[PDB]
């Protein structure tokens, strides 16, 4: 049962989240190899644990520049989730710890590279390809909702693909366990609900509309509202209007319209029936989604892997090296991690 | 086209997140 499933998958999640594992490994014990992904306060690196031969992802955070961007709570919240979640398309929290300079998240290493990477060179996918992942984000979003958690950043750039052609979510640093609604402006402008840049409290609906735009995106191969700037952005998602290629199926066109909802008491995700409403929807209708929680069904893609360690899949980024100052900064701020 | 103009825009790169 799913119910049941969720009531044990909550209670495994409660004991983690109330004592979080910290400092569960050192600096020292990795060999740093590549940059796979930059960020405003810090980069992903392909490390090698010395110890196993094992390779990883670790990202690692510059706590000043954390500091600067006022993003000391949500760093905070995305290292005590991860630490406690436990799902196959999630990305897994190896170990944890910090230094005088910096944190680090070592994760499991997905070779496949970003959804990104493989949409905008392939141009879409096809019905069956993009229904395949929705899937799996539905379950994601089913689980993370069932415990009180929004993620507030699905988009391609967040998904990875394993070696089983199966996504792998990235990126808890907007993630929240809430139980009532929430009201920071955060996200990536193509995915914002209405709601958001509306300054309205909102609430797990936003996860919902970022899923339709995510269908639409691998769909058609471009996001339903674009323009130069955010502003403009902004504008396209408040109006609602959502136009569909020619080639979108019927059955595709109806999900779109329930997922990219302005109207919360239409929303698919948002009513009485829930996550339903959306696993039942005829788009769906030969999804087995029990069978894509076990990993059974077969991938639309297997991403090309040469080897272990292989970086390939991923695009080249400048190497900096890794300072660590010989005094302790922003203690105080993150005593938690 | 709707593709011609996407991929004409200056959004076909990693998008960054927004924030405050
Ligand atoms: C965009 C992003 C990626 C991450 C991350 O931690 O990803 C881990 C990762 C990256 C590349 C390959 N495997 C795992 N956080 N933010």
């Amino acid at each position: 049962s799913v119910k049941e499933f969720l009531a044990k998958a909550k209670e495994d999640f409660l004991k983690k989240w109330e004592n979080p594992a910290q400092n569960t490994a050192h600096l020292d014990q990795f060999e740093r190899i590549k940059t796979l992904g930059t960020g405003s306060f810090g980069r992903v690196m392909l490390v090698k644990h010395m110890e196993t031969g094992n390779h990883y992802a670790m990202k690692i955070l510059d706590k000043q520049k954390v500091v600067k961007l006022k993003q000391i709570e949500h760093t905070l919240n995305e290292k005590r989730i991860l630490q406690a979640v436990n799902f196959p398309f999630l990305v897994k929290l190896e170990f944890s710890f910090k230094d005088n300079s910096n944190l680090y998240m070592v994760m499991e290493y997905v070779p496949g590279g970003e959804m990104f990477s493989h949409l905008r060179r392939i141009g879409r996918f096809s019905e069956p390809h993009a229904r395949f992942y929705a899937a799996q984000i539905v379950l994601t979003f089913e689980y993370l909702h069932s415990l009180d958690l929004i993620y507030r950043d699905l988009k391609p750039e967040n998904l990875l693909i394993d070696q089983q052609g199966y996504i792998q979510v990235t990126d808890f640093g907007f993630a929240k366990r809430v139980k009532g609604r929430t009201w920071t402006l955060c996200g990536t402008p193509e995915y914002l609900a209405p709601e958001i840049i509306l300054s309205k409290g909102y609430n797990k609906a936003v996860d919902w509309w970022a899923l339709g735009v995510l269908i639409y995106e691998m769909a058609a191969g471009y996001p339903p509202f674009f323009a130069d700037q955010p502003i403009q952005i902004y504008e396209k998602i408040v109006s609602g209007k959502v136009r569909f290629p020619s080639h979108f199926s019927s059955d595709l066109k109806d999900l779109l319209r329930n997922l990219l909802q302005v109207d919360l008491t239409k929303r698919f995700g948002n009513l009485k029936n829930g996550v339903n409403d959306i696993k039942n929807h005829k788009w769906f209708a030969t999804t087995d989604w029990i069978a894509i929680y076990q990993r059974k069904v077969e991938a639309p893609f297997i991403p090309k892997f040469k080897g272990p360690g292989d970086t390939s899949n991923f695009d080249d980024y400048e190497e900096e090296e890794i300072r660590v100052s010989i005094n302790e900064k922003c203690g105080k701020e993150f005593s938690e991690f | 086209t709707t593709y011609a103009d996407f991929i004409a825009s200056g959004r076909t790169g990693r998008r960054n997140a927004i924030h405050d």
